[PDB]
RNA sequence: GACGACGUUGAUAGGCCGGGUGUGUAAGCGCAGCGAUGCGUUGAGCUAACCGGUACUAAUGAACCGUGAGGCUUAACCUU
RNA sequence: GUAACGGGGCUAAACCAUGCACCGAAGCUGCGGCAGCGACGCUUAUGCGUUGUUGGGUAGGGGAGCGUUCUGUAAGCCUGCGAAGGUGUGCUGUGAGGCAUGCUGGAGGUAUCAGAAGUGCGAAUGCUGACAUAAGUAACGAUAAAGCGGGUGAAAAGCCCGCUCGCCGGAAGACCAAGGGUUCCUGUCCAACGUUAAUCGGGGCAGGGUGAGUCGACCCCUAAGGCGAGGCCGAAAGGCGU
RNA sequence: CCCGGCGAGGGGAGUGAAAAAGAACCUGAAACCGUGUACGUACAAGCAGUGGGAGCACGCUUAGGCGUGUGACUGCGUACC
RNA sequence: GGUUAAGCGACUAAGCGUACACGGUGGAUGCCCUGGCAGUCAGAGGCGAUGAAGGACGUGCUAAUCUGCGAUAAGCGUCGG
């Protein structure tokens, strides 16, 4: 059986986060945690917290066992953008986009 | 200076084929403390090769 | 990126020891002079990337990837 | 860059004369289907039995239809035993289209025959909103410069404390007018704002702070100039001036 | 009640006909961006389709040799206003 | 069955394409009206030195804005419902 954890409206573009997510797809939870610990990326911290939350939900709500868990599904989706104005030379103006994303993690005994 | 035609999404994916990043092959184990650490680096507790280096 | 050398059964890099090279008689003390200065100790002191040596410091035991005799048909051969 | 047979190659696979075969088009013939215009059968509120012939097409002329919103027929008919809309599948007509049904949706829809139009979009460097590309590329605003220890904290190259180093010093120091209008002090918070992080801030929220007979304004006096009782002048408005 | 910085954001429980009606809230189309499965693709040259067509996967079938997805190889072919 | 030689030969996907399934972003479509548009039949066609039109500042158990009101300040007296 599956358990889900999510983090919506994260301040990071989906392209940057997807790089970290590909590392742990299909791996065991114990091995996945070690990989994220020694990755020097900002997105690694964000993904680590989501993974830990999913594991915690398993025992309290589903009564699973740590040793039998592994990462079955993981994906990132684009979120709403924020509009800002950046002045340029000669009186011209430019539009700036600040992108967000949604992070989903699924852990199962399969 | 600028493009004449819009590149396709297929061409975009081809360029990013070298963007994947690699993970650490393995981690070392201290002979005394017992916890994992990066090779040739001190442990979080403050050990290195079972010597207990300064851990202020 | 790549390519070459080495990792304790070790001269790979730094330090250290000796030499070379460059600059040109350090500091301290003594003597002469009213003094600025001069002379002796003294070709002295200092000296990067160079040459010949030396395990004092750093190069850790492990772990990871890669397997387990390698298709079918025909001819000559093992058994010219 | 062979470059004066399209190529390979050819002594016939070249040229001249004669003869017989075959290849070759949406042309002609064969088989099935649709439509226009003619004469005949006096058929017929007209379809055919037949019977000839025709059917590339811009500018442009003539004929016949599909679908959308609204009014009557309708106090009718369908519908919570599931309406409109959205998304699939099957069938059907020469075409614009039509019919049935699974899932989603949760309250309206409308036959037939007539009537009226804000009645059909790919283009006009068309108008408004949303989202791509270049690309995780350029850049992060004076080349006066930073190093270490301790503290707080989930997290410290940037905040607080301490010791060194560097820069300005007729200013990059100090006090005001003009202008702005709470940016001033203390506690607390980190979403957004700060071209990075942030425990920090001229950022968010709450409370506190400006004490005059002598400083300034008001007040008395006038310069340039403005307004101006009567007055002079001008179609009206109005102009000049004691 | 649980993970997290007495955060942001989530997983249960509960309310309701419905929470894929949770306040970024009725219905929720298109451009655009992702995860999973089947087939094709690293000696082959051009408006990317069309006619022919092997192999593979899957659903059927009184094997009825049919339907659906993919498309090695080959003839022809230089968008629209 | 063994050795040698010749001929032929599937299994790879760093990435990409088509189809289907499930999502994100975005706010079209359908349904809805305490808002608008055009008229018909009747009212009233002026307000002001007894200080107008339009404004400033105040007014609550009240920190802000809107409505009402004016130091008698979301109100006072009297006659009716």
């Amino acid at each position: 059986m599956e358990t889900i954890a999510k983090h919506r409206h994260a301040r990071s573009s989906a392209q940057k986060v997807r790089l970290v997510a590909d590392l742990i797809r299909g791996k065991k939870v114990s091995q996945a945690l070690d990989i994220l610990t020694y990755t020097n990326k900002k997105a690694a911290v964000l993904v680590k917290k989501v993974l830990e939350s999913a594991i915690a939900n398993a025992e309290h709500n589903d009564g699973a066992d740590i040793d039998d868990l592994k990462v079955t599904k993981i994906f990132v989706d684009e979120g709403p953008s924020m509009k800002r104005i950046m002045p340029r030379a000669k009186g011209r103006a430019d539009r700036i986009l600040k992108r967000t994303s949604h992070i989903t993690v699924v852990v199962s005994d399969r | 200076a600028v493009q004449q035609n819009k590149p396709t999404r297929s061409k975009r994916g081809m360029r990013r084929s070298h963007d994947a990043l690699t993970a650490v092959t393995s981690l070392s184990v201290d002979k005394t403390s017992g916890e994992k650490h990066l090779r040739h680096h001190i442990t979080a507790d403050g050990y290195y090769r079972g010597r207990k280096v300064i851990a202020k």
